[PDB]
């Protein structure tokens, strides 16, 4: 297990993962979470098999987007490595003004233009399951069958 | 040296940009 | 009515018509040549050469119904027929009289394609096809799919694997590529491809440069691009961001190469694959922008020329049955590697036109400048902005912005005809005449145009 890259964390954190690490190197915690502070977070519910997995090359979180497993290189089977179901939360997601590219963060205009559905139809078309969109933090959460 | 057409092109280009400001203010 | 010879002509009449096999009509060469397709048979009449119309039956390969749309390249030389599943490109037999030969009959079935040609898996359906304006001898077609994928097929080359721009992403949520494209449209420079996406209510993106296998480029335009390229280079300083500087240099190089490999005779040039692959530039900035339009979404987009010096005006449809006329005020720079390039992607909202009816689809006939045909609900109105666009056109070359003082920017919105089914159109110049062929399903009206 490795987690360098600036901002990235975990729940349980990397310290709380040094304790629950099996007497062989078999780290398998349940209700695991990760993500870059301020950008997003991916919540893997239930049991997970983190048995020595390089998070540095597995998870990436840029604004409005997320990447799990660089491509499909070592992309473990559906339910193996990390290629399991989860609940992503990308934050700081807002529409932009057409005159000054400004971020519309106003819960009003946000609701007037219905950023909701627009963001939903993008989850639909992405094979994911829309969940919700919190205006205040520009949080957009959706569920995916795998990664 | 000296430019002939290319110069004209820049003028044109610039002018379109000038026109840009027109409509930006002409409204609000 | 003087009923001397309008609407009545050899090529235009044909009974034994089936209440199915739709019919289409296309002009060509300033309303000189004509192409008529009915009962799966192509008719063509040259109002200069030909004494009588000649035909061809292609029912052997294609059985037209109502899933198909046909379009003809501007040069008129070709025809493309497609549906949400396959593409057929046929070469109109101009000069040919007899086309009976069952073998020569096939020497016209130039290109074929069917989505069910990709290995296995989810194959997305075709959303629109276009002929690439400057694709030397109409050798390239642009196919847009549901997965917003834009693909260029070189019609005249098997040895040419297609190029696929704006490919899908393995990510999640918004990324780099342009998602949810509702309409495609080429710039009047024929190097830029505008895209109208919905995701954020509707914004404009573009592909500069969007190139074909072989470029059709005359000398006038070779220089123009080349000059604009130098002016760009000349304008680089120290405030210029690195990425921009980079592109502009790369641009001047590519174009400086177009100049070397330019074919003086024909007027073509080969464009090596590298330059062909390009990432989308955008979103463009529309300014000012009506607060209302944020509720609605964009419907279509069209480009209307207003002279001959490629000075055009972008046009966008909206849910509220609203139309907006934008003007590109800044010179774009070509881009390639850049994810989310935006350097100089700006438009200026000149005017707004409310119609309140449903805006089905925008259409324009090249031949007549500053004019746009909006297919409302059961109407077809001709928005004519030549009132001010002819003035805007001078002020551009005169570098004189005074004439635009207190000028009123209102498009003289007229009304063509009534229809139910979204019609077909064409420009015929019959005896120094502005003729607008209106082909609804059964209907087949003919009219005149102011000028």
């Amino acid at each position: 297990i490795v987690l360098t890259k600036v901002g990235y964390y975990t729940i349980p954190s990397m310290d709380d993962l040094a304790k629950i690490t099996n007497e062989k190197g078999e780290c398998i915690v349940s209700d695991f979470t990760i993500g870059r502070k301020g950008y997003g977070s991916i919540y893997f519910e239930g049991d997970v098999n983190l048995t020595n997995l390089n998070l540095d090359d597995i998870v990436h979180i840029r604004r409005k987007e997320v990447i799990v497993y660089v491509d499909d290189n070592q992309k473990p089977p559906v339910g193996e490595g990390l290629n399991r179901k989860a609940e992503v939360t990308l934050d700081g997601v807002w529409p932009t003004d057409k005159t000054s590219r400004c971020l519309i963060k106003s819960p009003d205009r946000l609701a007037d233009i219905n950023y909701e559905g627009r963001l939903e139809a993008v989850s639909r078309k992405q094979g994911a399951q829309f969940k919700e969109y919190r205006p205040e933090t520009g949080s957009w959460v959706f569920k995916v069958s795998h990664f | 040296m000296k430019g002939f057409k290319v110069v004209e092109v820049g003028l044109a280009m610039n002018t379109k940009k000038q026109i840009g400001d027109f409509f930006k203010n002409l409204n609000m | 009515s003087q009923s001397s010879r309008l609407s009545a002509l050899p090529i235009f009449q044909a009974s034994l018509s089936a209440s199915q096999s739709p019919r289409y009509i296309f002009s060509s060469q300033n309303g000189t040549r004509i192409v008529f397709i009915q009962d799966n048979i192509i008719r063509w009449y040259n109002v200069l050469t030909d004494s009588l119309y000649h035909s061809l039956n292609f029912s052997r390969h294609l059985v037209l119904d109502d899933t198909f749309h046909v379009i003809s390249s501007t040069s008129g030389d070709l025809l493309c027929l497609f549906n949400d599943n396959e593409i057929f490109v046929m070469e109109v037999p101009w000069g040919y009289s007899n086309v009976e030969d069952v073998s020569i009959q096939d020497a016209f079935q130039i290109f074929h394609y069917s989505i069910d040609e990709e290995e296995v898996g989810p194959k997305s359906s075709i959303k629109k096809v276009l002929f690439h304006p400057k694709s030397y001898r109409d050798s390239c077609i642009v196919v847009l799919k549901e997965d917003d994928t834009i693909t260029m097929f070189d019609i005249l080359n098997s040895q040419e694997k297609p190029i696929v721009l704006n490919k899908p992403n393995n990510s999640f949520g918004l990324d780099a590529r342009v998602n949810d494209i509702t309409d495609l449209e080429f710039s009047k420079d024929g190097l830029t491809l505008y895209c109208l996406n919905t995701t954020e209510g509707g914004d404009i993106f573009a592909f500069y440069p969007f190139l074909p296998s072989v470029l059709l480029l005359n000398e006038k335009d070779l220089n123009l691009i080349l000059n604009k390229s130098l002016v760009m280079y000349e304008s680089l300083d120290s405030t210029t961001d690195v990425i921009v500087k980079r592109n502009v240099i790369k641009q001047l190089q590519f174009v400086s190469k177009l100049h070397e490999n330019w074919n003086s005779r024909f007027g073509k040039v080969d464009i090596q694959k590298e330059y062909r692959l390009a990432k989308v530039q955008g979103p463009f900035t529309i300014n000012p922008f009506p607060g209302e339009l944020y509720d609605y979404t964009a419907t279509n987009i069209a480009t209307i020329l207003i002279d001959n010096g490629q000075n055009e005006i972008v046009c966008v449809s909206f849910d509220d049955g609203s139309l907006i006329l934008l003007f590109k005020d800044l010179e774009m720079s070509m881009s390639w590697d850049v994810d989310n390039y935006v350097y100089n992607n700006s438009l200026v909202l000149i005017e707004r036109v409310k119609l309140q009816r449903e805006i089905k689809s925008l259409i324009t006939l090249p031949e007549q400048l500053g004019k746009l045909y909006v297919i409302s609900d059961n109407i077809i109105q001709q928005v004519n902005f030549m009132s001010w666009a002819s003035t805007l056109s001078k002020s551009i070359n005169e570098s004189d912005l005074n004439p635009l003082a207190g000028l009123k920017f209102e498009s003289k919105l007229e009304d063509i005809a009534t229809i139910e089914r979204i019609p077909n159109l064409a420009y015929i110049n019959w005896n120094d005449q502005s003729n607008l062929a209106l082909m609804s399903n059964k209907t087949l009206t003919f009219q005149n145009i102011s000028s």
